[PDB]
RNA sequence: UUAAUUGGAUUCAACGCCGGGAACCUCACCGGGGGCGACGGCAGGAUGAAGGCCAGGCUGAAGGUCUUGCCGGACGCGCCGAGAGGAGGUGCAUGGCCGCCGUCAGCUCGUACCGUGAGGCGUCCACUUAAGUGUGGUAACGAGCGAGACCCGCGCCCCCAGUUGC
RNA sequence: AUGCCCCGAAACCCCCGGGCUACACGCGCGCUACAAUGGGCGGGACAAUGGGACCCGACCUCGAAAGGGGAAGGGAAUCCCCUAAACCCGCCCUCAGUUCGGAUCGCGGGCUGCAACUCGCCCGCGUGAAGCUGGAAUCCCUAGUACCCGCGUGUCAUCAUCGCGC
């Protein structure tokens, strides 16, 4: 199965964006931010940041 | 990260090397694609079912 | 394609199925398989030995039998029948798996020879071979003929009028390869 | 009436005319003027193969040979005569092709 | 000779033979890049994947590989028993199929007889034929496989059938 | 197919590229061929077996061509490849290593496929080699056979001076 990853941010109390959310698979899904590049692991696209 | 993918892409689509029989499974033997789809080694045994018949 | 091509393309399917068939029922004991052709539905009558394997034990083979003949035949609607075998004897396909079996044990060339050669020509034959190719359970190879009636003759004529059955049976040492030829009366 | 031939190409000697003069016996439910079996040629397949798997030295392969003879019946008649004839065709043995015209 | 020129065959019975298809394929052989192991068992499970992925940096192609940031839902690598697969080894271990000696006139049996026996006789002898084919003689009488006639075509005539024919 | 034994990121599995036709040679099997018994040019008389729907391709147009464009019919005694080739008559040539012979190669182009330097065929223009009747020695065949001429088919995208057949 597993071991090892995660990379969500935990907030308090609030809410926070980590990143952005993809446009193409609404809101759950969200954007590798590497300077103006868009990765996403759900189906697997390249994006620009829009 | 993960492991590589890997897919049959070879260009089998003319020539010998596109061909092969149901019978045997190969086409290393010299092949007859008219009318049926079998080898010369399954015409040795096949032959009269078709009703090819071995007599001149 | 053409009318003379149509011998071809449909008594090709009737091959696919014997090479099949014999091997997978030899749980009953296989013989032969009278298939009927018909644009209205292929109707294969298997001949086995012992009928319940053949139907299974709730359609458990029946199932299996459906959907093996669509993959090779261009009727869709297949239907099944078994008859029984009721000579084994008269038949070719049933004593080479009969002397099969023997051989399988260990039971030697000669004293299954009473069971396949003294009891075949009893139930009626013009003419009974048994032939076995093999090493004769040696080291090197060799054959042995035994012969009763007419079923070699002069000519095609009377050797290609037969009733003709080939098994395998296997050893741990080798394989010894398995000929039957009956020729019925006539 | 409809005309139509009634082309049969068989693989046996004796089933051709036995299946063109006793077809005029499946074909007649109504009445029918019917032409006598006209044969056209036999179309011959070869296909030759080497028996040998080696091939060495001297060899002799066969030849085979499959004749495939063909007769022609024109016969005029109701619809109610064809459909006698394609309806029941045999085990193949015997091929039947239906051509129809008026 | 070349990185390799893939292997077999190798006197008849190997050499336009498997190859009656030889640019990759084919292909076995060679060179470089990546990578799977079933089904049970074994520690592991949600502490997230076995799968996926921008962008340049690298591959003949594949986030494959790295820096780097990031998802969808959930069982299989690793091996150990033990299979699938191997155009993986051995055809002086084989089946099946084939070549040649040989489309040869040979090769066997039963009873009898002879001989301690292996065996002989018969299947020899004379005549005759492509043939152990046939005839007569004979301590032998008969039978089987092979070959002949049998099966298929080829020639001449008749009859049937007619869109071949005109 | 199959006894046995071995192999398990591998003698497995996937992929791209290569080679089997490399070459001073020798041997096996074929073909072309060495010219006036002739070739060219032109005309006229003649086929048979077969195969045929992303296939044979009528006929019509452009190209010397390879090929392309439009399009009829045909799943077959009924349409297409399809008129065979040898044959013969007249003229031209005037008998050379060439107007023989097609080797090798340049430039132009067609076709298939991811691609034809290594390993494709075909055309046009140029190129035009070796070869000028074969030593020792050796092979084939007995009648519609051999001597000799073309045609079709297979495998099949493509290599045919091959194989099967007429």
């Amino acid at each position: 199965m597993g071991q090892k990853w995660k990379l969500y941010e935990i907030k308090d109390g609030k809410v926070i964006r980590k990143n952005k959310f993809c446009p193409r698979c609404g809101p759950g899904v969200f954007m590798a931010d590497h300077g103006d590049r868009w990765a996403c692991g759900k189906c697997g696209y390249t994006e620009w940041k829009k | 990260m993960a492991k590589a993918d890997y897919n049959k892409r070879k260009p089998r689509k003319f020539g010998k090397g596109a061909r092969r029989c149901i019978r045997c499974g190969q086409y290393g033997p010299i092949i007859r694609i008219q009318g049926l789809m079998l080898c010369r080694h399954c015409f040795r045994e096949v032959a009269p079912k078709l009703g090819f018949r071995k007599y001149e | 394609m053409a009318i003379e091509r149509y011998f071809i393309r449909e008594a090709v399917r009737e091959m696919l199925i014997d090479e099949f068939l014999e091997k997978e029922l030899r749980r009953a004991g296989y013989g032969g398989l009278d298939i009927k052709k018909t644009p209205l539905g292929t109707k294969v009558i298997i001949f086995a030995a012992n009928p319940g394997y053949v139907i299974g034990r709730g359609g458990r083979r029946i199932r299996e039998l459906t959907r093996i003949l669509e993959k090779q035949f261009g009727l869709e609607n297949p239907q099944i029948e078994v008859e029984e075998i009721k000579n084994p004897y008269l038949n070719a396909k049933v004593q080479a798996v009969r002397l099969a079996q023997a051989l399988e044990r260990g039971i030697h060339f000669r004293r299954a020879a009473y069971a396949a050669l003294r009891a075949i020509m009893n139930n009626g034959a013009r003419g009974v071979e048994i032939r076995l190719s093999g090493k004769l359970t040696g080291e090197r190879a060799k054959s042995i003929r035994f012969y009763q009636g007419y079923l070699a003759k002069v000519g095609n004529p009377a050797e290609t009028l037969v009733s003709k059955g080939y098994a395998q049976a296997l050893l741990k040492l080798g394989v010894i390869g398995v000929k039957v030829a009956i020729m019925p009366p006539g | 009436m409809q005309k139509a031939r009634i082309k049969i190409a068989s693989t046996n000697v004796r089933s051709l005319d036995e299946v063109a003069n006793q077809i005029k016996q499946i074909a007649e439910r109504t009445g029918v003027r019917m032409s006598g079996p006209i044969p056209l040629p036999t179309k011959r397949i070869r296909i030759t193969t080497r028996k040998s798997p080696d091939g060495e030295g001297s060899a002799t392969f066969d030849r085979w040979e499959l004749r495939v003879h063909k007769r022609l019946i024109d016969i005029e008649a109701d619809e109610r005569a064809m459909r006698q004839i394609m309806r029941i065709r045999v085990p193949e043995d015997v091929t039947i092709e239906i051509e129809l015209i008026s």
